[PDB]
DNA sequence: TGCGAAATTCCATGACA
DNA sequence: ATTGTCATGGAATTTCGCA
DNA sequence: TGCGAAATTCCATGACA
DNA sequence: ATTGTCATGGAATTTCGCA
């Protein structure tokens, strides 16, 4: 069996709805399986159309052999199947109600939801602008299991933005009683 | 003047007037019988005016001016006086072309790492496609890997929108650009400082300095053209295709595609290379580091037989950038403050401002 | 196809497939173990399609196309198939640049006599001066002697007005011009035939062919510029001055002014030459005839290391003259009917019209 | 004494008034003394101004050492004297009522008046257009005294328009009784 | 240990406004 | 305070297959 | 029959849209 | 059925003045 590689498998998923930010409601999340590298795309809907639009950007940089997803409507449509077939991409589905990624990916997907949550409180409407820094953060985060960040695994070099503070990532007591104030 | 010429008439010797010729008076003027014929020897106090009159007929250079004077006059070392005047003619100095070429080009070192240096530039205006007229091209110096963004204008704001998206992937140490309005605005300066990105500018009117990206512009236009043969020029929808196409194209001299240089492994695109299928990613990155350092690098070509290289303190002239019709192609003379490298200099321009300038936009002032 | 590949699998020898390698079956496809790795040997009936797919990714040339194919496949003489396709790609053939230079320039003989050949051309538009925008420049081929006429347009009618005045002095055998609207109109053709004047045209988009007058344009603009430094660009009143100035300026290589070449004696202008003061006019004209024949004439320079010269029947392509943005720079291939001289040819253009054309506006079609 | 040369002396004079042709009334006549070469310029008046305008054209081709003329108002004005002095041209006047040129020039001036007269009858208003051919004629006319035309003496070559017919130059009987009809 | 032919490398040419 | 670049396709050179 | 310096010639460079 | 040209100013070469 051949060793795992970048572009072997992309794990995709939607997060949202979120508070509107510049007319956007959702985030499509792409994580490379081997490197843990993350790409994020703002969409207005979890539709096949928005997925195709966003993946067209990504897949004009690099094309995965396999895309893995749950059985979301946007991912099981025959349009989305056409699109993938055109690009020679094999589609892969986790059985319904049983999401299976990998340890690395699950942990990454967890970091994403939590890092988002942390930064959306205080400024729940300014997230669109923060997506770039969110990604840099995620991608220059040290992996306990491998000695390396996703940046390093993807490109084979150190980054010009090392995130030296392994950050709090937990909700400070101020944000706990004021996150329960925004949802009131 | 009349002192010298007098001593001469009575047959005495003056340095410069050869003794074997006969010098006489006739019609109130001192003459001499030279092999070509009889010429008037004007008094030295008259010679500047003569040279000036001859020169001014058509503002001629050395020989063409001499030949006029020689029709009527002779004196010692005529050309020295001619050259003296040529060197003082404002009009000739700022209108004539140079006849000395630039020194041979530099081949700066390839950036060591992806993201060490971006080169950016605009292409356009292009025929309107979905309301878009320009393309922002961003080319990573080390890899050649290129990013393409359609814009409505070559503006700072559209530059910033695009780069926010690109730098989601990684932040570069340096971004190199030419002197476009978009790149030199203080808004853009701020945007870069905000991210610890250093801005580097080409000398003005020297697109070769952005050669990395300019050259990529060529391929981008060339592929767009081919794809659009016999169709209307709807380029907007092909940008992504072109980007991918080019990033995955081999440079025959290197034997690598920019993709390979950036990632050390092909993604799922046609004809993907498989040579590293049995290496670990770590083994793969190790072979990549080695491939990255051993890439072919060209050397500075031989100088042409009549080039010049700048010297501190030299009088040189900067080309007028957008000269109006029937106006000089050169600015007034100015002085070389610093030789930054053999192809780049700082000059004090007589105003006088410091300007950093390519020698391609300079000539050495003639006659010193 | 499957016939060949079969014989091969059972260990028999086919011309082109070297015998020292092991050829096997795996995953339903014929493979071979080459030094670089294991490659698929597609059936010959598949190869065109493969080459085509590789080429079409970015419309690459020989090596860049080969390198893609080589990632997956091997077969005998791969590049021959690659080149076959490159030679059939309409899009590449009409979009790519040439990489072969033109043959060395011709230095046509100097017209033997004043009035044997005029070269005419327009300069402009210039900044308006007394309602005038253009200058008609007429340059006698033999002497260089030049006439200047201000016009409001580069029109046939204004051309005719001017030449009626010039030809008061003498009628020329031939007038050479480029393909300007003014010179190619049937009204102008009539005007010339009326006077027994033969019209000669440059090939299109090749101002070098009018080099005699183009070069004079340079001096005319250069002197005008100098005279106008620090003043408003009121050139109309300087035309006469400039004309006279230039006609009486020495060419250092020749050692004569155009005036001298035309008349054999200076008129009453500054620094008039006097060497023939003691000859009769007839003695003078005799020395003129001799000066006229012995003038320096340059030779054809050495060819560059990679030039081409046209052969009857060759496939060549004409440059698109005013190509729209993102459109090919070359027309479709066409054939050389006649090699007029080594730098000039007649071609049949596939429409097909006969066109007389400079090789500077041609490339040899690549890959035959 | 040095032999005579082209540009040594220009002989100038006016002819007219003539019937208006394209708004013109006079012809300034310039004849080079040595070659007999002729230039003609149409003017609207025998004024200093019109002379200067016309000679500016000529003297932008070649400049004479001396201009000879009778004592016409246009030639004796101080403006015309300034103009000549500026160009280093010596002015020369025949004493009043006693015009003296040279044999060659007088004969040439005669040819001009007669050739004009001949061509103006029949078309007394179309002369402006004929000035060019008039000059070519005059300048490619064989000189009995010298073996050469003015063209040949000026340029040192044969011309591309030889005027092989030494022409009638006399008024044919049709033109005699119809030249007395135009002046009726 | 050397031949013919194919493969690879060299590099002038030209175009990015 | 900065600096030319590189696809291209014939030709020149090297390597390959065989002996 | 030779030296130093001035004169002349050579010629690459660049510009005519 | 047509085709490059030539001013320019440093450098290279030749000639000049003298002996
Ligand atoms: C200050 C200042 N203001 N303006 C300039 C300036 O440079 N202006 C021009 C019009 C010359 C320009 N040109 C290019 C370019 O691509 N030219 C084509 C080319 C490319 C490569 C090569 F080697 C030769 C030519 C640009 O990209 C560009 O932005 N500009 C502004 O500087
Ligand atoms: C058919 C047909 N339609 N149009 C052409 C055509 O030639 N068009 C252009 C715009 C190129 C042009 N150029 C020049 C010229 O002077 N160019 C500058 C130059 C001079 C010398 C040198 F060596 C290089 C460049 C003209 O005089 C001229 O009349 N034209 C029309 O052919
Ligand atoms: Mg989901
Ligand atoms: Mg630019
Ligand atoms: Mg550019
Ligand atoms: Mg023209
Ligand atoms: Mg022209
Ligand atoms: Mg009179
Ligand atoms: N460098
Ligand atoms: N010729
Ligand atoms: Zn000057
Ligand atoms: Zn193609």
């Amino acid at each position: 069996d051949r060793p795992q590689k970048p572009f072997d498998k992309f794990f995709i998923d939607y997060i949202g709805p979120l508070p509107p930010s510049q007319g956007y409601l959702y985030v499509l999340v792409v994580v490379d399986g081997m490197t843990g590298f993350t790409w994020l795309y703002p969409t207005k809907a979890p539709s096949t159309s928005a997925t195709v639009k966003s993946l067209n950007v990504l897949t004009s940089i690099a094309i995965p052999k396999v895309i893995h997803s749950d059985q979301g409507a946007a991912f099981t449509s025959s349009t989305f199947a056409e699109w993938a077939k055109e690009r020679g991409i094999h589609l892969e589905f986790s059985t319904p109600y049983h999401p299976q990624s990998s340890g690395k990916v699950e942990r990454k997907n967890s970091d994403i939801k939590r890092l988002l949550t942390k930064l959306l409180v205080g400024r729940p409407t300014k997230w669109y602008d923060l997506l770039p820094v969110v990604q840099l953060a995620l991608n220059n985060t040290y992996s306990p299991v491998l000695k390396y960040t996703p940046h390093q695994l993807l490109f084979g070099i150190d980054s010009n933005t090392p995130f030296a503070n392994q950050d709090t990532l937990d909700l400070t007591r101020e944000e706990e009683l004021s996150l329960l104030q925004e949802i009131r | 003047l009349d002192a010298e010429l007098d001593q001469l008439l009575q047959g005495h010797y003056i340095k410069g007037y050869p003794k074997q010729y006969t010098y006489f008076l006739e019609d109130g003027k001192v003459k001499v019988s030279r092999p070509e014929g009889v010429k008037i020897i004007p008094p030295q106090s008259d010679r500047q005016k003569i040279v000036l009159q001859a020169h001014n007929l058509a503002h001629t250079g050395r020989e063409a001016t001499l030949l006029k004077i020689a029709n009527l006059y002779w004196w010692p070392n005529m050309r020295k006086d001619v050259v003296k005047q040529l060197g003082r003619c404002q009009q000739c100095l700022i209108t004539n072309a140079s006849n000395k070429a630039s020194g041979p080009i530099l081949r700066p070192d390839r950036p060591q790492k992806p993201f060490d240096k971006f080169f950016i530039d605009y292409i356009g205006p292009l025929p309107p496609s979905q309301g878009y007229l320009y393309v922002l091209v961003v080319v990573d110096g080390m890899t050649g890997f290129t990013w393409l963004y359609p814009t409505k204008a070559p503006s700072t704001s559209a530059t910033v929108k695009s780069l926010n998206v690109l730098t989601s992937i990684a932040i570069p140490k340096v971004i190199h650009s030419d002197q476009g309005a978009a790149f030199t605005s203080s808004t853009f300066a701020e945007w870069a400082k905000e991210r610890g990105i250093h801005l580097e500018f080409s000398t003005p009117y020297h697109p070769q300095s952005s050669g990395k990206v300019e050259r990529k512009n060529s391929d981008i236009k060339r592929l767009l053209t081919k794809l659009l043969v016999g169709r209307p020029t709807k380029w907007y929808d092909l940008l992504p295709v072109v980007q991918l196409a080019l990033n995955n194209t081999y440079s025959p001299v290197l034997k690598y595609t920019p993709h390979q240089l950036l990632f050390g492994i092909d993604s799922n695109t046609p004809f993907a290379n498989q040579d590293t299928l049995d290496l670990t990613r770590e083994e793969e990155l190790s072979l990549l580091q080695e491939i990255r350092t051993s890439l072919y690098h060209p050397s500075t070509p031989p100088a042409s037989s009549r080039s010049w290289s700048p010297v501190v303190g030299q009088l040189v002239q900067e080309r007028v950038a957008r000269p109006a019709s029937l106006r000089p192609r050169w600015h007034k003379p100015s002085t070389v403050l610093k030789v930054l490298n053999p192809r780049t200099v700082v000059i004090l321009d007589h105003l006088g401002n410091n300007r950093t300038v390519s020698i391609d936009n300079l000539k050495p002032t003639s006659h010193q």
